[PDB]
Parts: C-alpha cells; sequence; structure tokens
C-alpha cells in the first residue's frame, strides 16, 4: 500500500460508523489509482446457418 | 459486525468464572466435626476456607471420585 | 461450480422471446406509419397501405392496385414514388428516421 | 404531505384504506381523468392526492359518491342514443 | 449493477445476467416476510408478477410505464404455470375451479 | 428382493439348459406343427382360387412376381 | 344468468387423482416415438417427444414445412403436416400423453411412506410389490371355494388350487390384478362392513385400529376419485419447452434429464407392443413389464428404486418428482425467491447531509433503473420524437436527460433493503437523491434497524412501479413512517455513536472557564456568545429561557424562567420543539437520556414534530463533534498508578494457597479455584481502580483552592456518554485484560497479566487465541441458528390477520410486575402499556372507575395509574380472543411505529414472530445457568418439549396415599372427597419426593420437584396459567440480554400452540379427533340453540409445539412450500383436496394479492361474493 498523513476526530458525521473521509490531494496524486488488466474475447462459430 | 464476536466471548467467560468463584461463598463460621464422617477439621481450613464442612480427606475423595466417572 | 442448486439450465437465457425496449416501438412504429398515410392523401394511403402489407392480408401486385382503381398501371407506380418522396423531407421525415438503428 | 402520512392517517383510521383511497384518486388525476383540487405544487399524483386527503377534500365517501353522480351524467348524454337500440324489439 | 428489464431465463421467464447487465436483486423469502408485515401487497404482488415472473405480465407494464399510466395487469406467474403442468404431468388433475 | 435384474435371472435360472439331443426333439415338433396347418391351408378351396386369382394379377400387370411367391420348392 | 366458460380469474383450486380419459381430455397427440430432431435439418421429428404436429410450431405464425408463413394465417392446419400456426407459447403450454400396453403402478401411491394402494384394500405392501413383479398369483373375487378374497397363492399353488375349481375363482397377477382388484373392490360395501364390526367387538386394540380405516374409506368415497385409477393405463407427457433441447455454442446441445427419462419409458413401451404381437414366451413378456414398471418409476419420482443413473453420466437423473421437491419444498417460493426487474445494488456509505427520509442514489444507476420512466416523460414533455429516440438520447447521455430524470425522481420512494432482512424495517422506502458516485448514502439513523455497518456492506433498491406501490411505499414503508421498534414501542432511530458524543461534550459543564457567571436574554444570544470565541461551550450560565407545557386542555401554556444551566445546554433548547420541558436538556446527555429525550417528543407532540426533530438532533451532534476536536492517542489510556502493586499483593495470594496445596492442609481441586479466585478478585481492584483515578482524577480550580470533577480524558467521555465502549472493555486496555478460557470453559489459573496498552508476551496472547478463535467460531454458527428459529416461527403464525375489530369478550390475562425474587425486573407500567384492559379499574378504595372497562392505555392513562398504588390490571390477550379465525383488534393493544391502536388487517402474526426472531442474534447459543437460560432454550419452550426429568403435579385434588409397592414404581392414590376417587398413578419412588404422604393437596400443585412440562400446565392449572408460564420464562431469557420484547408477541404464538384441542362428549364430532378450538367454539354455538344439543360436545385444549402446530395447515398449497412435498400431495390427492387460497403462503406462491394489509379490503369483499348469489 502506501502510508499517508493520518488524523483521528469526528468530521461532520463523513465517518459515522467505520467510513473514511479523505482528502483531495490523495486522488489528485493519482496515489491509491489502481491498474487492472481485463481480458475480453471475441469468437467466430460455425452455426447450422 | 465482528465486534460482537468479541462481545460474546467476554459474556461466556465471564459467566463461567463466576460461577467457580461463588463456589467458595464468604465470611462463614462454624464448628469442627466434618458432616460426612466427623475427623478433625484444621483451624488451618476454617481460616482459609469460611465456613468449611469437609475434611481434607473428603475434600479430595469426592473431587477424585466425580473424576473417575468422568 | 459451487456444487449450488444453481445449475446449467438455469443460465441458458431464451433467445426468441422480445424484449420490451422492442415491443415498445413496434407498437409505436404501428403509430407513426398509420398518422403518417392519413396525413397524406386519402389515394396515397390507399395505394401505399396495399403495396406493403400494411394492415391487410397479403400484399399485393402493383398491375393488382392498377385495376381497383381503373386507372391503371405507370399511373399507380407514380403515385407511390411520389408518396414515399413525400415522406422523404422534413416536417414528415423526422419521426420515421429515428427507427433506424 | 410529503415527509410523514400522519395527517392523513387521521382522517382516514385504516392507514390502509388511505393507501387505497388515495391511490383510486391519484389514478383520477395521473390518468388525466381530472384536475386537482388543491394547488398542484409539481407534486406528483402520488402526494398531490395525499395533500387533498388531509385538506379533506377525497375520501372513500366522496370517491363513491361522485363516481355514482358521473355514471348519471354520461348516461344522460348516451340517452337518446342507446334508446335507439329499440332493433331489438 | 442496475437492471431495468434485461434478460430472461429460458426454462423460466425470470430476469438473469446474460450480457453482464446482471440480472436484478433476488427477491428471498425473507423480503417477503418484510412486505407481508408491512401491508405491502400490492408492492409484493408486483414484485414477484410483472417485476418477474409473468411473461405476459412484464411486457403489458413496461409499454404502460412509458404511455405513463402507472397499473398493473398481472395474472398468473409462470413458474406456478410450469407447477400445475409439472403436476398435471404426473398421475394428478389439477385443476382451477369456479370463477 | 427387488431390482428387476435379479428377479429376471432367478425366473429364467428355472428353465433346464437343453441335451445335445432335445434340441431336435422341440425342433421336430416346430416342423411337425407348421406341416399341420401347411396340410390344412392346402385343404381349402377359397385358399387355391385365390392364388389363382392373385396369379392372374401378375401376369395383367396388376402386381409382380415377388409380391406373391418367394420360390417353390424348387 | 349465464355462468362462464374461458379463462376467468379464477379462485380456489382443486387436485384430484386423473382418470385415463382424462388424461387423454389434456393430451393434443400421443408421443409414439423416441425420435427427437433430425440430426441434420435440426427440425423436430414427427411425431415425437419434440413435434410441431402435436405440441406447437418451433418459430412464431409459421407452419413447420413452411407452406404458410404468412402471419395472417392463424386457425390452420397445414395439409402438410398437422401444425396449426399459433403462438410458441403452446409449446409450453400443450401437453400430450402415451397409452400404455400393461398397467403400471404409480410410484406415489405405492411408495409414499404409508402406501396408499396399500391399506386401501386392508393389504400388506410387500404382497402387493410381490404381485407386481410376478413372484406369486393372487385371488381376486374368489367366489364360493376355497380362497379369501384378497389371498395370495404361489405359482405350484395356484395350479394344484385350480384343478379342483376351474372356473368361478380367479386369480391374477402383475399391474392387472391389482387394478382389478380395486375395480370390483365396494367402498360402500366395504364401508358398511366396518360399521358393524366396531360396535360388536368392543376393543380398545381392535376399535382404535378399526375406526382409522373406516374414516379413510368415505373419504375417498366422498372424495370422488375411483380406486382403479391408481393404475395408469395413460400417462401424460410434459409440454416440450419445459425439457427443451436448446442448441448451445460451438455447436454442442444441452437438454433436460427428464428427455433421457421419457425415451426410455418409450422405448421399453413400444417393444412391448411389440412383444404381444409376436406371441413371445411369458417369461419375457413379463421382464419387459418388470422393466416398464421400472422405467415410469424413474421417470416420476426416481429414488424410490435403484436409482437408475443418466447416460454414460454417473449422477442420476432428475425426475418429475425431483422437479417439485427441493430444500425446502418447492424451490422456487423458497429463497431466492425469483430475481425481479427494476432492481440494483452496490456499496453503501454515509452522508450525513440527507434528511431522514431520503438516501444518495447514484446518477448512473439511476438512469438505468427508471428507464421506461425517463422514456416516457422525455416523450411526454416532447423532447424526444419516438421511444427509439429516447433509447438513444438516454444512451448518449444527453445533458437534456438529467433535468427530466429529477422530475420522475421527486415523489417516488425506492425501496433500500439490506443483506439479511430480519424484521419490517429491514426493507425501508426512501425519496431518492442524485448522487456523483457509484455508492449509495444512507441516512445514519437508520443504519441502527438494518444493523448496517460501513465496513463495505451493499443494499439493493428496488423501484416502486405501479402507482398503488408508490402508495403504499410511502405511507407504509416511508422512513420516517416506521422510527419506533414492533418489538417494543421504543424507538429505533436513536442516535448511534458519534452523533451522541457530539451532544454530550456539548451540554456538560466544567468548573471554570470563558463565560462563567454571565447572564443572557436568551438561547438566540448564548450562541452568539460562543461562535465567536467569546465563551466556552461547557460554562455555568443563568440565561433567559422559554419553556412550553401544553398542561392546559389540550393547549400550550408558556414559561420564562432565568434557568442555572451551561452556554452548551442554552444553545441546544433552540432545537427542542415547543411544549418540551428545559429540564430535558438541563442534565449531561448521555446516549442513554438521549433517546429517553426522542420518546417523550413522540408521546407528547406525535409523529410530524419528532420526525424533523430527530434530524436537528443529528445535524447538530455531528457538528459540534467535528470542533470539539476529540481524539485518541496513547497518553489517553491512564494505567492505574498502584496496578504493580495490587499483582504482586494477588501474587503472593498465590503463594499462601500453593505453600497450603504442598503441606496438605488444602487439597488438589480446592487450591485450583482457590487460585482463581485472588486472581478474579485482583482483576475487580485493578478494573476499579483505574476507573476510580480516570473517572474524576481531573483535577482543576475555580478561582479559589482546588476541585475535581468527572474527566474529560477523551476515552472517558466516550464510555460516560455511550458513544462507544464500557468500563468492560476500557478494563483490557488500561487495567489486566481478565484471565482467558480456553474453548473448554476452564479458566486457565494464570491470567493475562499485561493489557493493551503495554504489551503483551508470546504466551499472553497465545493464551488469548483460544477465547478469540472460538469467540468467532460461534458467532458465524449463530447466524445459522437465529435464522431456523425465526423461520419456524413465521410458520406457525403467518397467515394469523387483525380480522375483526372487537370479538366483545370480557375475558383477559392478569398483569403484575414480574418480580423476580429480588427487586421489580420489570415494572407494571411497562407490561400493561398499550394494552386494553378487560374490566374496569378500581382505586385501593372503591365505587371508584379509573379506566372504565376496555380503554387502550397511552402515557397519560399509565400514569393515572401509577399516581395510585394500582398494583395488578387485567388486560385482553391473543390468546383469549373469542374470535375465529383471527384476531380482534381490540384484544391485540396498540404497537406498530405509529402510536394509535393496531390497524384492522395488519398481519400481526408475521410481525410478532419477526420481533421475536431479530433480537435473536444478541443471545447466546450455549446453555448458560439447576437452570437454564439461552436461546436453545427459547427454542425448546415454543417447540413446547418436555424436560428430562420433570416434576409431577396433582391430577385432582382431595387426600393421598401410597399403595402397592416399589414395582419399579410406587402406586400414588389421590381420593376426593365428594367425587370419585379412581386416579391411581404409579411414581418413580426413586426419584426424591415432597409430597406430604398423609395431606390433601390442590390439583396441580408440586408433588415432587424438578422443571415441569408445560403440556401440564394447561391441562392441569390452566390456559391462562400455562400462556404465562412461557410468557414469563422465555421473557427471562430476554430480560437477561437487555432485549425489549412486548409480551404481546409472545402471546400470538402461544395461541398458535393452543390451536387444537380434543373432543369428550359427542352428538355431531368424532367424539376422540383433535381439531381447531376455532371450528368447535363456532359449531358448539351451531348446536347450544341449534339442531340437537348433539350433546355436547364438550373438548379440551391441547398444547402443541410450533413446529408441530405449524405441520398442520388448511392449505395443501402452503404444506407443499416447507413440508416433504412428495408426501404432501399424495396425501392431498387422493382426498380430492380443494384449497380456496385464504391463507398469505398460498397467494404468494399463485402470485395474487396477499389476503392481508391492502389486499385483505379486495379479499374480503370477494370472499362473501363466494357463498352467495
Ligand atoms: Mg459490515
Ligand atoms: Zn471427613
Ligand atoms: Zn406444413
Ligand atoms: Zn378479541
Amino acid at each position: 500500500g502506501q502510508n499517508m498523513r493520518v488524523a483521528f476526530m469526528p468530521w461532520n458525521g463523513y465517518n459515522f460508523e467505520d467510513s473514511i473521509l479523505v482528502s483531495e490531494r490523495v486522488v489528485q496524486e493519482d496515489r491509491f489509482t489502481t491498474i487492472h488488466i481485463q481480458e475480453l474475447a471475441c469468437v467466430s462459430r460455425d452455426t447450422k446457418l | 459486525e465482528a465486534d460482537e464476536a468479541y462481545s460474546v466471548t467476554e459474556q461466556l467467560t465471564m459467566t463461567g468464572i463466576n460461577r467457580i468463584r461463588q463456589k467458595i461463598n464468604a465470611h462463614g463460621i462454624p464448628v469442627y466435626l466434618c458432616e460426612a464422617c466427623g475427623n478433625p477439621i484444621p483451624e488451618a481450613r476454617r481460616k482459609i476456607f469460611p465456613g468449611v464442612t469437609l475434611c481434607v480427606e473428603c475434600q479430595a475423595y469426592q473431587e477424585r471420585q466425580r473424576k473417575h466417572y468422568a | 461450480g459451487d456444487d449450488e442448486d444453481s445449475h446449467l439450465g438455469d443460465f441458458i437465457e431464451d433467445t426468441t422471446l422480445e424484449l420490451p425496449l422492442d415491443s415498445a416501438t413496434t407498437e409505436s412504429l404501428r403509430a407513426a406509419t398509420h398518422d403518417v398515410l392519413a396525413g397524406l392523401t386519402a389515394r396515397e394511403a390507399k395505394v401505399l397501405r396495399m403495396r406493403f402489407g400494411i394492415d391487410m392480408n397479403t400484399d399485393y401486385t402493383l398491375e393488382e392496385v392498377g385495376k381497383q382503381f381503373d386507372v391503371t398501371r405507370e399511373r399507380i407506380r407514380q403515385i407511390e414514388a411520389k408518396a414515399l418522396r413525400k415522406l422523404r423531407h422534413p416536417s414528415r421525415s423526422e419521426v420515421l428516421r429515428s427507427f433506424l438503428d | 404531505a410529503r415527509v410523514t402520512v400522519q395527517d392523513a392517517v387521521e382522517k382516514i383510521g385504516n392507514r390502509f384504506d388511505l393507501v387505497l383511497v388515495a391511490a383510486r384518486r391519484a389514478r383520477q388525476m395521473q390518468v388525466g381523468g381530472k384536475d386537482p383540487l388543491v394547488p398542484e405544487e409539481n407534486d406528483k399524483t402520488t402526494v398531490i392526492a395525499l395533500r387533498e386527503i388531509e385538506e379533506g377534500l377525497i375520501n372513500n365517501q366522496i370517491l363513491d359518491v361522485r363516481e355514482r353522480q358521473e355514471q348519471q351524467e354520461q348516461e344522460a348524454a348516451e340517452l337518446q342514443a342507446v334508446t335507439a337500440i329499440a332493433e331489438g324489439r | 449493477h442496475a437492471r431495468s428489464t434485461g434478460s430472461y431465463s429460458l426454462v423460466t421467464q425470470q430476469p438473469l445476467g446474460g450480457k453482464a447487465q446482471f440480472g436484478g436483486q433476488r427477491f428471498g423469502e425473507m423480503e417477503v416476510w418484510a412486505l407481508e408485515a408491512y401491508g405491502a401487497a400490492y408492492t409484493l404482488q408486483e414484485m414477484l408478477t410483472v417485476k418477474s415472473d409473468d411473461v405476459n405480465g412484464r411486457t403489458k407494464m413496461y409499454k404502460n410505464i412509458v404511455d405513463g399510466n402507472h397499473q398493473m395487469e398481472p395474472g398468473m406467474p409462470e413458474s406456478f404455470n410450469v407447477l400445475l403442468k409439472e403436476i398435471r404431468s404426473l398421475g394428478i388433475n389439477i385443476e382451477l375451479e369456479d370463477e | 428382493t427387488t431390482d428387476p435384474v435379479r428377479m429376471y435371472m432367478r425366473e429364467m435360472g428355472t428353465v433346464e439348459l437343453l441335451t445335445r439331443e432335445g434340441e431336435i426333439d422341440i425342433a421336430k415338433r416346430i416342423e411337425d406343427g407348421i406341416n399341420q396347418v401347411q396340410c390344412s391351408v392346402a385343404e381349402y378351396p377359397e385358399a387355391i382360387t385365390y392364388l389363382l386369382e392373385q396369379y392372374d394379377r401378375v401376369e395383367a400387370e396388376e402386381a409382380r412376381l415377388s409380391d406373391l411367391i418367394t420360390g417353390f420348392v424348387d | 344468468l349465464k355462468a362462464q366458460t374461458k379463462t376467468e380469474e379464477f379462485d380456489a383450486i382443486k387436485i384430484a387423482l386423473a382418470s385415463p380419459d382424462m388424461i387423454r381430455s389434456w393430451s393434443f397427440g400421443e408421443v409414439k416415438k423416441p425420435e427427437t430432431i433430425n440430426y441434420r435439418t435440426f427440425k423436430p421429428e414427427r411425431d415425437g417427444l419434440f413435434c410441431a404436429r402435436i405440441f406447437g410450431p418451433v418459430k412464431d405464425y409459421e407452419c413447420l414445412c413452411g407452406k404458410y408463413k404468412r402471419l395472417k394465417h392463424r386457425g390452420v392446419i397445414c395439409e402438410k403436416c398437422g401444425v396449426e400456426v399459433t403462438q410458441t407459447k403452446v409449446r409450453r403450454e400443450r401437453m400430450g400423453h402415451i397409452e400404455l400396453a400393461s398397467p403400471t403402478a404409480h410410484i406415489w401411491f405405492l411408495k409414499s411412506l404409508p402406501s396408499r394402494i396399500g391399506l386401501l384394500l386392508d393389504m400388506p405392501l410387500r404382497d402387493i410389490e410381490r404381485v407386481l413383479y410376478f413372484e406369486s398369483y393372487v385371488v381376486i373375487e374368489g367366489g364360493m371355494t376355497n380362497l379369501e378374497r384378497q389371498q395370495i397363492l404361489t405359482e405350484e399353488q395356484y395350479l394344484d388350487a385350480l384343478e379342483e375349481f376351474g372356473d368361478e375363482f380367479d386369480a391374477k397377477m402383475g399391474a392387472e390384478a391389482i387394478q382389478a382388484l380395486l375395480k370390483s373392490m365396494d367402498l360402500e360395501q366395504e364401508c358398511e362392513q366396518l360399521r358393524e364390526e366396531l360396535n360388536e367387538t368392543n376393543s380398545e386394540t381392535k376399535r382404535k385400529k378399526l375406526t382409522k380405516r373406516i374414516k379413510l374409506l368415505e373419504a375417498f368415497v366422498q372424495s370422488g376419485n375411483k380406486p382403479e385409477w391408481m393404475i395408469l393405463t395413460v400417462l401424460p407427457v410434459l409440454p416440450p419447452d419445459l425439457r427443451p433441447l436448446v442448441p448451445l455454442d460451438g455447436g454442442r446441445f444441452a437438454t433436460s434429464d427428464l428427455n433421457d427419462l421419457y425415451r426410455r419409458v418409450i422405448n421399453r413401451n413400444n417393444r412391448l407392443k411389440r412383444l404381444l404381437d409376436l406371441a413371445a414366451p411369458d417369461i419375457i413378456v413379463r421382464n419387459e413389464k418388470r422393466m416398464l414398471q421400472e422405467a415410469v418409476d424413474a421417470l416420476l419420482d426416481n429414488g424410490r428404486r435403484g436409482r437408475a443413473i443418466t447416460g454414460s453420466n454417473k449422477r442420476p437423473l432428475k425426475s418429475l418428482a425431483d422437479m417439485i421437491k427441493g430444500k425446502q419444498g418447492r424451490f422456487r417460493q423458497n429463497l431466492l425467491g425469483k430475481r425481479v426487474d427494476y432492481s440494483g445494488r452496490s456499496v453503501i456509505t454515509v452522508g450525513p447531509y440527507l434528511r431522514l427520509h431520503q438516501c444518495g442514489l447514484p446518477k448512473k444507476m439511476a438512469l438505468e433503473l427508471f428507464k421506461p420512466f425517463i422514456y416516457g416523460k422525455l416523450e411526454l414533455r416532447g423532447l424526444a420524437t419516438t421511444i427509439k429516440a429516447a433509447k438513444k438520447m438516454v444512451e448518449r447521455e444527453e445533458a437534456v436527460v438529467w433535468d427530466i430524470l429529477d422530475e420522475v425522481i421527486r415523489e417516488h420512494p425506492v425501496l433500500l433493503n439490506r443483506a439479511p432482512t430480519l424484521h419490517r424495517l429491514g426493507i425501508q422506502a426512501f425519496e431518492p437523491v442524485l448522487i456523483e458516485g457509484k455508492a449509495i448514502q444512507l441516512h445514519p439513523l437508520v443504519c441502527a434497524a438494518y444493523n448496517a455497518d460501513f465496513d463495505g456492506d451493499q443494499m439493493a433498491v428496488h423501484v416502486p412501479l405501479t402507482l398503488e406501490a408508490q402508495l403504499e411505499a410511502r405511507a407504509l414503508m416511508m422512513s420516517t413512517n416506521n422510527i419506533l421498534s414492533p418489538a417494543n414501542g421504543e424507538p429505533i432511530i436513536v442516535p448511534s455513536q458519534d452523533v451522541v458524543l457530539g451532544l454530550y461534550y456539548m451540554t456538560r459543564d466544567c468548573v471554570n472557564a470563558k463565560g462563567e457567571g454571565m447572564v443572557l436574554t436568551g438561547p438566540k444570544e448564548a450562541e452568539r456568545l460562543y461562535r465567536s470565541g467569546l465563551a466556552s461551550l461547557h460554562a455555568r450560565v443563568k440565561v433567559r429561557i422559554t419553556e412550553y407545557e401544553k398542561d392546559a386542555n389540550g393547549e400550550l401554556v408558556a414559561k420564562t424562567s432565568l434557568k442555572d444551566t451551561t452556554v452548551g445546554r442554552a444553545i441546544l433548547w433552540m432545537i427542542v420543539p415547543k411544549g418540551l420541558p428545559y429540564s430535558i436538556v438541563n442534565q449531561a446527555l448521555g446516549k442513554k437520556a438521549i433517546s429517553k429525550m426522542l420518546n417523550t417528543c413522540y408521546r407528547i407532540l406525535g409523529l410530524k414534530p419528532t420526525v424533523i426533530f430527530a434530524d436537528q438532533i443529528m445535524y447538530t451532534g455531528f457538528a459540534y463533534a467535528a470542533r470539539s476536536g476529540a481524539s485518541v492517542g496513547i497518553d489517553d489510556m491512564v494505567i492505574p498508578e498502584k496496578k504493580h502493586e495490587i499483582i504482586s499483593e494477588a501474587e503472593a495470594e498465590v503463594a499462601e494457597i500453593q505453600e497450603q496445596f504442598q503441606s496438605g492442609l488444602v487439597t488438589a481441586g480446592e487450591r485450583y479455584n482457590k487460585v482463581i479466585d485472588i486472581w478474579a478478585a485482583a482483576n475487580d481492584r485493578v478494573s476499579k481502580a483505574m476507573m476510580d483515578n480516570l473517572q474524576t482524577e481531573t483535577v482543576i480550580n475555580r478561582d479559589g483552592q482546588e476541585e475535581k470533577q468527572v474527566s474529560f480524558n477523551s476515552i472517558y467521555m466516550m464510555a460516560d456518554s455511550g458513544a462507544r465502549g464500557s468500563a468492560a472493555q476500557i478494563r483490557q486496555l488500561a487495567g489486566m485484560r481478565g484471565l482467558m478460557a480456553k474453548p473448554d470453559g476452564s479458566i486457565i489459573e494464570t491470567p493475562i497479566t499485561a493489557n493493551f496498552r503495554e504489551g503483551l508476551n508470546v504466551l499472553q496472547y497465545f493464551i488469548s487465541t483460544h477465547g478469540a478463535r472460538k469467540g468467532l467460531a460461534d458467532t458465524a454458527l449463530k447466524t445459522a441458528n437465529s435464522g431456523y428459529l425465526t423461520r419456524r416461527l413465521v410458520d406457525v403464525a403467518q397467515d394469523l390477520v387483525v380480522t375483526e375489530d372487537d370479538c366483545g369478550t370480557h375475558e383477559g390475562i392478569m398483569m403484575t410486575p414480574v418480580i423476580e425474587g429480588g427487586d421489580v425486573k420489570e415494572p407494571l407500567r411497562d407490561r400493561v402499556l398499550g394494552r386494553v384492559t378487560a374490566e374496569d379499574v378500581l382505586k385501593p378504595g372503591t365505587a371508584d372507575i379509573l379506566v372504565p372497562r376496555n380503554t387502550l392505555l397511552h402515557e397519560q392513562w399509565c400514569d393515572l395509574l401509577e399516581e395510585n398504588s394500582v398494583d395488578a390490571v387485567k388486560v385482553r390477550s391473543v390468546v383469549s380472543c373469542d374470535t375465529d379465525f383471527g384476531v380482534c383488534a381490540h384484544c391485540y393493544g396498540r404497537d406498530l411505529a405509529r402510536g394509535h391502536i393496531i390497524n384492522k388487517g395488519e398481519a400481526i402474526g408475521v410481525i410478532a414472530a419477526q420481533s421475536i426472531g431479530e433480537p435473536g442474534t444478541q443471545l447466546t447459543m450455549r446453555t448458560f445457568h439447576d437452570i437454564t437460560g439461552g436461546l436453545p432454550r427459547v427454542a425448546d419452550l415454543f417447540e413446547a418439549r418436555r424436560p428430562k426429568e420433570p416434576a409431577i403435579l396433582a391430577e385432582i385434588s382431595g387426600i393421598v396415599s401410597f399403595g402397592k409397592e416399589t414395582k419399579g414404581k410406587r402406586r400414588l392414590v389421590i381420593t376426593p372427597v365428594d367425587g370419585s376417587d379412581p386416579y391411581e398413578e404409579m411414581i418413580p419412588k426413586w426419584r426424591q419426593l415432597n409430597v406430604f404422604e398423609g395431606e390433601r393437596v390442590e390439583r396441580g400443585d408440586v408433588i415432587s420437584d424438578g422443571p415441569e412440562a408445560p403440556h401440564d400446565i394447561l391441562r392441569l392449572r390452566g390456559v391462562h396459567a400455562v400462556t404465562r408460564y412461557i410468557v414469563n420464562e422465555v421473557q427471562d431469557v430476554y430480560r437477561l440480554q437487555g432485549v425489549k420484547i412486548n409480551d404481546k408477541h409472545i402471546e400470538v404464538i402461544v395461541r398458535q400452540m393452543l390451536r387444537k384441542a380434543t373432543i369428550v362428549n359427542a352428538g355431531s364430532s368424532d367424539f376422540l379427533e383433535g381439531e381447531q378450538v376455532e371450528y368447535s367454539r363456532v359449531k358448539i354455538a351451531n348446536r347450544e340453540l341449534e339442531a340437537n344439543g348433539k350433546v355436547g360436545a364438550t373438548y379440551s385444549r391441547d398444547l402443541l409445539g410450533i413446529t408441530k402446530a405449524s405441520l398442520a395447515t388448511e392449505s395443501f398449497i402452503s404444506a407443499a412450500s416447507f413440508q416433504e412435498t412428495t408426501r404432501v400431495l399424495t396425501e392431498a390427492a387422493v382426498a380430492g383436496k380443494r384449497d380456496e387460497l385464504r391463507g398469505l403462503k398460498e397467494n404468494v406462491i399463485v402470485g395474487r394479492l396477499i389476503p392481508a394489509g391492502t389486499g385483505y379490503a379486495y379479499h374480503q369483499d370477494r370472499m362473501r361474493r363466494r357463498a352467495a348469489g
């Protein structure tokens, strides 16, 4: 993962149960951005027609 | 979630220990003749356990017997 | 997988079914054609409804249509093209156009 | 009457009959049969009906009464027409 | 995931994931007791009739939805229609009586 | 018991296998049996005239030679 | 007037046997060939299991051969191939048949546990099975000869029996024989035979077995069925598309297992038709018959044979019976449960900005969900030429559509449902608010009801389509309409955790801070003082406030006073609506006090003001929680200064008891339990040491010397307020964390001496492991156990609905405080609140009507009761309600999420069960503690299980004595003064007796000790006695766990437990039969002043366990849901049983309106149309 500066305190309820409240600086820094690779395939079959 | 699992454990542990704890009672005072067989109760058992009614001999024996049938 | 009561047959989808979005538009394609043929001339409606299976059984050879009007032949063959030509450009064209994908 | 329905629940007791009566009213309006008896705030017919229950202009009695009235309003128009089914005699 | 109207299973005319526009949410037994505990009589019917099992009802509804008439013309779930045939194909004469 | 494989095996286990000779004991009665009806058929007047009308159908092109006979004794 | 013919909206459903001529009525051709499709042109082969001539066209409105392809041609049967052209739907509707050569036994009526073919002839099964495989001949109508009508002979025997009597006696074998017996057998004749034998020979061994048959016969007569029909002549075939042969990808095919089965049956049948014209020997034509009898059985219900396997595939093939049956019952009605259009789901997140009546729904989701609505509204306002354009528009996600979606979204609720749906609050209706993001935003106050945390749980959405569903979801399922738990009238929308920690810190005071002692005009300027940093939130302050009290005759009175408060409490009053007193916000406000506040707001101002109030509470608590800056660091967890001391002391205590063990003063088992106490004590010392230090030791000064107050340490505020954590859990952070015990339960003799602020070491953690793992293990199984208990309870309730308004009975149960040995384990006010009085209650002095007859005891009444010393009240209960087939509104109570009385039609049976079954998760499934107490102890109660070593009770009053002696059982003889003496029961004299042997004993006394069976209490002590036994002994377990369940619910379950009764007199009913007290109660009324007195009849209420009670249901469709399906239909089909729906389960099955709630109106209105004209 990536460590970050974390501070424990109620923030107007945006961490009510275990929910987490994140600063824009993280998504701007592309740092918890995650790269995924899917494999999609096309098949030429033989049908009765 | 999961928190309750911990909670469950605490209640169980507490109950078991408590039963055990009670099986010793508290400020008792009485005589010295064993109720089963009359053998001499030493004041050590009187002062360790307030209200002891079973000699050391019987306080094994019975315990021992219960184990055997297990 | 899972050994679960998920069985092969439970995933075999129906391909003969007609999804509503299409059953929807078909109920609406009749609407547009109907209104387009009344906003025409009454002869161009009977002429066009006839060349296609539109609310009639079978469709008719363009000659069959000519005898039914007593003015026959090449005559009917032009009324058709102009009626299509009429429904071809806008005011009229707009609505039917959208059915094409 | 959007947030809570409690005020309509007083006017009809059932809390169930409310849902049914209010619906029968809502369809009079959604399928544009009629127009509302109380200012429509761009509220859909769901609540527009519920507003009418609170303000007391729509209940089961009135609807059955208002319905039974139209039955005879439309009966009058067809009168000179359905009578022309003397073809059966 | 979300689905308005999608694929339906062949054997049971029931919402089914086919093009990854996935099948609708499953509305199991416990979720029915939920509606039974409220008075939600219509919400329940629609849930296991036109919203799922009613091969005829689902299209009658969708057409009504776009016409802007919120109604249901329900009729009978195919799930039960197959049971009647499945029972009737055993030695059992299962009928619908009366009127 | 149940499952049919057992109760078939047992039902046919009673019938005892034939001897080298006993095969012909039954074979002889077969010939006798068929022959008895062959002679009973030969004796029937309508059975005769029928084979005449049916043969007269084959020379007039209203049947074929294969439709009626399968060869003779020779 | 004319009746009808074609498809009507049916009511009622009938089941029965099928005549062979009847099966032919359904068939549209005989399937004659084991052929499927062609092998080249994959067309269906005529005429076989798949066929157009018999079943239907392969493609819509198009002839098979192709002559007629025009959609106009419908009723045309093509001259080429007999194929009428209609929808392909009929390949799913049309049945067919096979005519069988030889008869074949229907495996269900032959092998369902009590063989129907067996006891209809009074003939054993192993004999019938013998006839079928040709092992032995059986007589049929033996005539005047030598042989019984049902006697069985062997080959060698039949021959010898034949040589004597040629004709005039007949025997057969194989299916044809059974079919003969049933045909010839006359039930009516045999009925007359069985009537004489009952009265002629007087025997309990004889007439108990005799009567069980005769009623079974005349059932089958008045049924309508003909016994021959259990032998199949004609066999129906299932429409092709329900066992299809559809193609797959890669050009390979897939097909149903019924096809392998049906094929084999067709072949063996055909091969038998051939063998009959080949005059094959009996040894073969028999063997063939045997194979067909097998192949039919493998088709119908495979498994009651040798288990025919599918072709080349080891797995056995799924039969017709296996296609209905399952786990449990009909798969289709079992969860789940059918997938459902217009729905979706994703992860849920927070959104404190929500009003309580709304929720955050992703743009992307709402677009796909309401798609037909958008297509509609789009073309309604004219933005789209046609639907196909609208499709392309929302597909294009043109910005114009967003403004349309917000229209269709406004007054259109959606349903939110989270994972295990436990009570009706598990589904709730919200108004949708559009959200950028792919998560659902869930109002935090509803999190309690859903038992939702945010560790990544997902919820589903559902669109109320029909107009009804919107108004149903808005007036019943909306968030704001259900704020009270239906289990216990208390609010379930209590502020959870973050929000209460907020208010606590706010309405709290410290000794000296900014703003000390000044005075302010009103709440408005108290905020002004704080927001600008002039005053501290918590400082002692007099301010002018104006409270209200509606203490007039429904009229608001105002009071203004200079109240002594704090700045925080001042600011807070700005929320509290009108009629509440300023006293309610003058305190410290913990989670406990914060919910009682919401409660009083409801019971004084009503639903509407409480809702919007409850929103303000959340909004404000969150805001100030953020301002407070409460946190938690290492230095927050303050260890006691004495800890290491306490250890070394209790450590020396073990060293004392150790010295004594080695020197034999104390024994070994003794020493274990000695050490465990001196450790167990020290932990209580360490716990209440830090708790004295932690609680108050913030010692701070005001102008003068020194002072101390409740600590403001972070971690304390959390527990004291109730936001999270308790002195119990805290005890593991600062003080030592207990002793742990291995899974056994035998607690280990060297406790965890370390805590979490310190490290644990190797061993201490490893010991902590056991308790931790079993903890998770347990609660994993405790998930399955909750689920099963609630399921059984709705099965026995369900169909129970509020039906009448007031049954008008004066009968009811006596409510007192529970007083469980110690002091007042539950108040009287709680037991009686929301219930309606049986009879008027009098003061301690009399002539004085306090509450007059049946009045709904709301909060005022309960205090006017508690004002006087009112000690016990009689209240109407569901167990007493005279109304048959339901519960009258009065006898129930009030409870709901709404505070008024229960409405007609509310389906209280279900909601009772849920309320009981939801908290089941919080009960332990171990055993706890001779006495027991836990969740399985509950089921044992609801199941009426007689306990292991019961006590026994006085069967009648009078003087007792012992007679005879120690014969394994010593006879005890009670003898009443006036009545007959005849009771002598033989008691095992090796259980300790408690009865005084020459004393008079009141019927229902303790004649030994130990638990007693609920079956007794009902019988010996009374219907109201047993009902009180259950409610108190079950509530004991819940109330030990801090769970509030109003007795009301437990009572409705009890009602269903004693639904049944047994008869004692005669006249018109069966003297001994067990039946519902309903049917009697109505019918002794239908004889007390009707036909004859006849006589009669007296009955006796009988206690059935929930699982047994539910098992008896009137609707046979309901039974095939949860009972064993094969048995239910078989048992029901011979009887010709007619199901009228009426219940809930079945109407869901058949997919019509539930006969409760909104539907009750309809079913009631339609049920009366029946049995009428
Ligand atoms: Mg979770
Ligand atoms: Zn002793
Ligand atoms: Zn054809
Ligand atoms: Zn009642």
